[PDB]
Order: C-alpha cells, then structure tokens, then sequence
C-alpha cells in the first residue's frame, strides 16, 4: 500500500528545504557544469577523418 | 577531401597502421598503365559526361537504288 503523509520519515522542514531550494535541480546543474571541463569529442573534418574499416561500402 | 590520394585516404581514416610510403613492395599494386590521380571535378568543365557505350541495337538499311 502507498504510504500516507503522516507515515513519512523526513520532517516537514527538511522537505520544505528541498522544495524551496531546488536541491535536485542544483545537482543537475552541477552535473552539466562538470562536462564543461571535459574533453570534447569533435574532430575537424575535412582535416581529420572518422574511423573507416576494410569492409566499408 | 577529394584531393587526398587513395591509400593516404585510408590511412587518414585509421584504416591501416602503416602509411603508404612505408608499405613494403610486396603489398603494392602492379600496374601496366600509368597512374594518374584526379580529384572531384564536379561543378567544373571537367565534370564527368556520361554516355551509352553501345551503338544502337537495330541498324538501318543503307538505301540503294537499282535499275529495272
Ligand atoms: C524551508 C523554509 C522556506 C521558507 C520560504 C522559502 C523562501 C524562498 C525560497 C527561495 C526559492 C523559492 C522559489 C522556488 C520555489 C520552487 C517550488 C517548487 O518546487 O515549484 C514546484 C512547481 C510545481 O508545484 P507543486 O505542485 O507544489 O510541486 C509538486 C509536484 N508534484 O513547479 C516548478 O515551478 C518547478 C520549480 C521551478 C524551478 C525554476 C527553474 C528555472 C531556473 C532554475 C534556477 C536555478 C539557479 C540558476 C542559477 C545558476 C546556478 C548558479
């Protein structure tokens, strides 16, 4: 059975803190920002070339 | 990209480890004709003009009169 509000482990103030301060949204923004400091994948065609195999048609 | 000669084109795409100048003699093609490299001439007076390599399947009579 789904649990009701009165059987919740977290107090209402902690939940309100998560609600008003957008905790998981901030985690998502941080994950996006981490990518900004990683190496990009781009190659500079036609000066560089993607992989080609002997079977290519 | 069409100015890259064949062989080098394969090497640049990580097709082969060893570059064409480093490839031993046994793994080169023998040619009985002169090798010429030509890039894409599209949009240029040198663009390929296609045509039928056959003459027509039915040949007409060459008309000749005879005297009665
Ligand atoms: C603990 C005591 C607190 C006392 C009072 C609080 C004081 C004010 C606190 C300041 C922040 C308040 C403003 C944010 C409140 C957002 C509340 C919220 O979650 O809105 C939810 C709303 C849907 O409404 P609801 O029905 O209530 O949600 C139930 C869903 N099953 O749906 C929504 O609108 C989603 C939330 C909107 C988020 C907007 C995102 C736009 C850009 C995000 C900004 C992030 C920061 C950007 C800056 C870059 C970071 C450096």
């Amino acid at each position: 059975r789904p649990a009701t509000w009165e059987e919740s482990e977290e107090g209402a103030l902690s939940k309100a803190t998560k609600y008003f301060l957008l905790a998981e949204m901030f985690r998502g923004l941080y994950v996006v920002l981490e990518q900004f400091f990683r190496a990009p994948y781009t190659i500079y065609y036609p000066f560089e070339k993607g992989p080609v195999s002997p079977r290519f048609r | 990209m069409s100015q890259v000669e064949p062989g080098w084109h394969f090497w640049l795409g990580y097709g082969v480890d060893t570059a064409p100048c480093n490839t031993p003699k046994e793994k080169l093609p023998i040619r009985a004709y002169p090798y010429k490299f030509q890039p894409n001439y599209t949009g240029t007076p040198g663009a390929f003009v296609t045509y039928n390599t056959l003459k027509p399947k039915i040949s007409a009579w060459e008309p000749v009169t005879k005297q009665r």
